[PDB]
């Protein structure tokens, strides 16, 4: 009896309980089987994995263990293009030096025979779309027609499994990928948290064996301290645990003892940033925290928590759309930001006008896009829009914006991702009247009034949160706010703050407030 | 420019017989 | 021959190993004129190996030129009876038509999908030795999938098969060991179904109406009925008459109102060979021209078939269209327009359905004028086809049917579904007291 | 390697090139694969030979099937645990976070213009070399310059 596979127990592998299943059942289950119900079938083999996915979620790596330690055979392996070459024909003549060896052996074995495995990688690069290749006739469409000439050739050999990779699934021909040439198209994507400690229990297995490990490490929290990490981080993170510990443990005069590992994920989770959220991100939009001056704050966040249990519960509203409208300096971004901080979704891009800058509106509208479709991998997530008046161009005179970027934003909005997924879009504006004028408020689901300070009251208790001015001085702003009206918003009022602040003190508050009467007035 | 064109060429043999 | 085989480096290699194929079958004509044994060739993915000579972008070698010794050698100064050459393309329109004239190659055939009925065939001639050896069993349909197949072809048709039989061994398959049992008797019996649904794609995807299609549709009153039965009498244009091979419609209604989704429904209920939606989410940032050039592919896939089925959703974002001002691009609009009076060739039928929430801006680009006729679709007016819409959909009870249905009906509603859906929502969420308050008060300031 | 020495007219000479690097390492890995040393390498620009190849930077990059091979060639099939490769910007962003992800280059750092500590000790390294000689001990305060030097590089 000829079975190809004696032990695999467990190989390298976490989370893809799933996805090994599959590829398992499709493509070796043929193989492993008795013969005599396989030829009474009268099937022919599955050949031609395709893996596609992010890079860094581990499909080499797949494709390495199952190929070299799973069955027995020495794999032919492409590194990229190794193919090409100065001269025609060579090139082309690569492939068939590959399929060379596997050809004749099934056609002087027969039906029974040793498998032979091709593993490529970064396909892509080598075959792409015909007609719009490297200009109208193509230097790369050689070996394409002859690499789909020899998978599904005349020939009908049987005895080969082809397992690409890729990070660009779409560029690849369908031509090439229906079935029989590459049958299964299998996504590996970011894990959910079990196989993401089951990524962690792997890499710690031959640390924990050895007694190296510390106890006070239980990677259920890591697990929930790392939402989105491909695993390919997550080794990075393991790597500079070890490495911190090693030079906590040490001209060089290493000093020879014995060492442990303890507080990776805590210390180092803040250098290393990841392909998913970030905590940092947001310290650069609320510099100073959102302190409450009132109902209206509780009003507006307890909105947003609201609306993300609304997402993260029900289904009937697969995506949600927001926006919040303020006066100019009534901070937008602030409350949009702590929104999501609170939600706890796991996928947070904000997508500003800040780092974009020039750019026509053409790689704009491809950089959001980008950003969504990077969204829509995650099972959830939360998606902030800042400044859009900004983001799509405007000017009131004349007046003018970018079109396209229009129309991509609120399809966009409109837009559902594949099902069971789940969103929420927020956006930002200082005005949404000229939102309605372009049809483009009601794609939104729904609005948020954020008011601005309307009371010397609110003001007057902001400074006492705030603490820098002291009671006696602030007796004065008492007796020049009370009874009257005030429409600021506090992002000007931190500039007047320091604005004051820099007088000498017997004027600071006589400027602070002679200054405040220009916009009150 | 924003060209990119890589192209192949041929041989011509020699007599060594 | 693999179609880059005959290649190779040496300059008069490439055309030396043609004349290898061909020298065996003109000696034979040579010494025996009127029979031979027929050597016959057969040339794989040709389009490679010739192309029309003039083009040299990107080769930068004369190679490109062996089709004037290969075309030179097959009728030539010499004729050669007794051969027979076939090529094999996925792109037929590249060839040197100098080989596409007769006596050549005589013959362009172009193999389509298959048909409905003929994929049976095809099904049954890969399950015959499945059945004969008694690994079928008798529930499966193999009509109940050729029908439930829209378009697969070949190996996609063989893919749910091959998965399927996948699929049943791997029960009986199953750790260190992973032992093959011993057990023989099995069948794949309505795996096949679960497989249909989700293991392949079908190559041309209509599969998913779902992000169409969040909840079906609930049948909310007569309107909708109106609107169907309208619709499935407008279908019937097409079929029967073959005056009017071309049919086009609107869906003219007021935004939220899912008119984009029964489009779906609509097209589903014709049950056409070749259908599709034509959407502005599948393309963003796509200037003008190749969002032009995009539907233009569309229609002219569709026009291989002899009907089929398409819509075109939210206009107004698909040629890109806001007021501040009036601004749009206008080549969309063009295609669009030259496409709705495009009557297809020789009575191959279609159909044609747009959306919008605005038919105001269309009036004056003579759109609509264009299209055959419109219909309406009016929205929920009132608090009694509001409750019986919310009870078909759950998610109230009776208490809270009553708790509104006291006060509505004095009051006059301008609602849609697709705001309604987010509103009882919203409202939902909130503590269970809350619930009913929320989504009234919601609606004080919506409707009025 | 400094800057492009690879890309060259003619197609597949220029990822020639750059496995010609690895291949000197390769070898030695399979040879003796546990106590190896290491081949280092030195990317003087990464920028140039490598940009994002997403069909960004006009068609496909520029000539991006070299990146392909690279980040296809570190982080392959084979482990090829000997090697750390060196790569120097002046213009990050450019590249692939597919190449800069955890094990193809995991560290990113950044180097900044110093402040008046290490603009001091830079002083002191170019000077020592010329005081050990005792040419100049004259009335020169390194402080001085250091604090008066504000951003120099
Ligand atoms: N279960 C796992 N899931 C994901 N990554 C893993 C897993 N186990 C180990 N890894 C690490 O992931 C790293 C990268 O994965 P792999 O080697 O497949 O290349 P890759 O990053 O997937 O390639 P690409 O970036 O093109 O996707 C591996 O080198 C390995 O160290
Ligand atoms: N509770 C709060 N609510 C709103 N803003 C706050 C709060 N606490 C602090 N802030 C400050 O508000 C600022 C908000 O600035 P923001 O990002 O909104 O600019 P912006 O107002 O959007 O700009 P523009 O006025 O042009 O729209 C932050 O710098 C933050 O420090
Ligand atoms: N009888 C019905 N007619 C129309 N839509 C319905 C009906 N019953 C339910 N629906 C719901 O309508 C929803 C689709 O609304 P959709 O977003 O398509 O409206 P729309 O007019 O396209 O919105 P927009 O004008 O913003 O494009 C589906 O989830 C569907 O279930």
């Amino acid at each position: 009896i000829i079975n190809p596979d004696w032990n695999f127990e467990k190989m390298g592998i976490g989370g893809l309980d799933k996805e090994f299943s599959d590829i398992f059942r499709r493509a070796f289950a043929s193989r492993v089987f008795p013969p005599e119900i396989v030829e009474q079938m009268g099937c022919k083999h599955v050949k031609g994995i395709l893996l596609y996915g992010p890079p860094g979620c581990g499909k080499t790596l797949l494709a390495r263990q199952i190929g070299k330690m799973l069955n027995a055979r020495e794999p032919k392996v492409v590194n990229g293009p190794e193919i090409l070459n100065k001269y025609v024909g060579e090139s082309e003549a690569n492939i068939r030096k590959l399929f060379a060896d596997a050809e004749e052996e099934q056609r002087r074995l027969g039906a029974n025979s040793g498998l032979h495995i091709i593993i490529f990688d970064e396909i892509d690069a080598i075959c792409k779309q015909r007609g719009s290749m490297a200009g109208s006739t193509g230097v790369h469409d050689t070996v394409v027609n002859q690499l789909l000439s020899k998978i599904d050739g005349v020939e009908q050999l049987n005895n080969i499994l082809v397992i690409g990779m890729t990070n660009r699934p779409d560029l690849i021909d369908e031509a090439l990928l229906r079935p029989g040439r590459l049958e299964v198209k299998m996504e590996i994507g970011l894990p959910d948290e079990k196989g993401r400690l089951q990524i962690l229990h792997i890499h710690t297995a031959r640390m924990r064996g050895h007694q190296l490990l510390s106890a006070d490490v239980d990677i259920k929290e890591l697990a929930v301290e790392t939402k989105n990490f491909s695993g390919a981080e997550l080794e990075g993170l393991v790597r500079a645990a070890q490495s911190t510990a090693m030079n906590r443990h040490i001209e060089k005069a290493e000093s020879l003892q014995v060492t442990r590992g303890d507080f990776l994920a805590s210390l180092e989770n803040d250098i290393k940033p990841a392909f998913g959220t970030n905590q940092e991100d947001y310290a650069s939009y609320i510099m100073n925290g959102i302190i409450k001056w009132g109902d209206p704050v509780t009003r507006v966040l307890d909105d947003g928590e609201l609306l993300v249990q609304q997402t993260k519960n029900s289904d009937r509203t697969p995506l949600v759309s927001v926006l919040l409208e303020g006066p100019p300096h009534s901070g937008k971004t602030a409350l949009a930001a702590k929104i999501a901080e609170e939600s706890n979704f796991p996928f947070i891009k904000i997508c500003s006008p800040d780092k974009m800058i020039g750019f026509s509106e053409t790689a704009k509208c491809q950089a959001m896009k980008k950003i969504f479709d990077d969204a829509y991998k995650s099972q959830l997530s939360c998606v902030v829009v800042d400044d859009i008046e900004r983001l799509l161009d405007y000017v009131p005179i004349g007046p003018r914006f970018s079109n396209l970027v229009l129309q991509a934003l609120l399809v966009l909005l409109k837009k559902a991702p594949p099902q069971g997924r789940k969103l929420l879009i927020i956006g930002t504006t200082s005005r949404k009247d000229v939102l309605q004028e372009m049809e483009m408020l009601n794609a939104f689901s729904t609005t948020i009034h954020v008011p601005n300070i309307a009371t010397g009251e609110q003001l007057l208790e902001a400074l006492e949160l705030l603490g820098n001015f002291k009671d006696k001085e602030r007796t004065t702003i008492a007796q020049q706010v009370k009874g009257k009206k005030v429409w600021i918003g506090i992002k000007k009022l931190l500039m007047l703050i320091e604005m004051s602040l820099q007088m000498d003190p017997e004027y600071r508050v006589r400027k602070f407030l002679a200054l405040l009467r220009e916009e009150g007035a | 420019m924003a060209e990119d064109a890589d192209m192949r060429n041929e041989l011509e043999e020699m007599q060594r017989r | 021959v693999n179609g880059p085989e005959i290649l190779n480096k040496y300059v008069g290699e490439s055309e030396a190993n043609i004349r290898k194929l061909f020298a065996d079958a003109e000696e034979e004509q040579r010494r025996l004129g009127a029979n031979s044994g027929l050597h016959i060739i057969i040339f794989d993915e040709i389009d490679a190996i010739c192309k029309q000579r003039g083009s040299m972008a990107g080769s930068t070698g004369v190679h490109d030129t062996v089709v004037n010794q290969l075309l030179s050698k097959i009728d030539g100064v010499e004729q050669l009876n007794n051969i027979l050459v076939i090529g094999m393309t996925n792109r037929p329109d590249l060839i040197d038509e100098a080989l596409l004239r007769p006596g050549r190659l005589e013959v362009k055939m172009e193999i389509g999908l298959p048909d409905e009925k003929g994929r049976l065939q095809i099904l049954h001639i890969h399950t015959a030795r499945m059945r004969g050896h008694q690994l079928l069993s008798a529930d499966v349909d193999i009509k109940e999938l050729a029908v439930e197949t829209k378009n697969f072809s070949g190996a996609e048709l063989e893919g749910l098969v091959r998965a399927a039989q996948s699929t049943a061994m791997n029960r009986h398959i199953i750790v260190d060991m992973e032992k093959a049992e011993s057990l023989q008797v099995t069948r794949g019996d309505f795996l096949a179904s679960l497989e249909n649904d989700i293991k392949p794609a079908f190559g041309t995807n209509q599969e998913d109406y779902a992000s169409y299609i969040m909840n079906g549709i609930i049948k909310w009153g007569d309107p909708v009925t109106r609107v169907l039965d309208d619709g499935e009498l407008l279908v019937q244009q097409t079929k029967n008459s073959d005056r009017t091979p071309l049919v086009s419609v609107l869906l003219e209604g007021p935004p939220h109102s899912g008119k984009t989704a029964l489009a779906a429904k609509i097209a589903e209920e014709s049950n056409f060979p070749f259908i599709k939606i034509c959407s502005p989410d599948k393309m963003i940032g796509f200037s003008e021209t190749a969002k032009c050039q995009a539907m233009k592919k569309i229609f002219d896939d569709a026009y291989k078939s002899q009907l089929s089925c398409v819509v075109v959703d939210d206009i107004e974002r698909l040629l890109d269209y806001v007021p501040i001002g009036p601004r749009f691009s206008n080549l969309v609009l063009q295609a669009l327009l030259v496409l709705l009076k495009k009557a297809p060739p020789q009575g191959r039928k279609l159909l044609i359905i747009g959306t919008t929430s605005r038919k105001d801006v269309l009036q004056e680009m003579e759109m609509l004028n264009a299209f055959s006729t419109t219909i309406h679709v009016p929205n929920i007016a009132t608090g009694e086809q509001l409750l019986e819409a919310l009870e078909l959909l759950g998610n109230f009870k009776d208490k809270e049917r009553t708790t509104i249905a006291q006060q509505v009906k004095g009051k006059k509603v301008w609602i849609g579904i697709k705001k309604l859906l987010m509103l009882i929502e919203m409202s939902l969420q909130m503590d269970p007291e809350y619930r009913v308050r929320k989504f009234l008060a919601l609606l004080r300031e919506e409707g009025a």
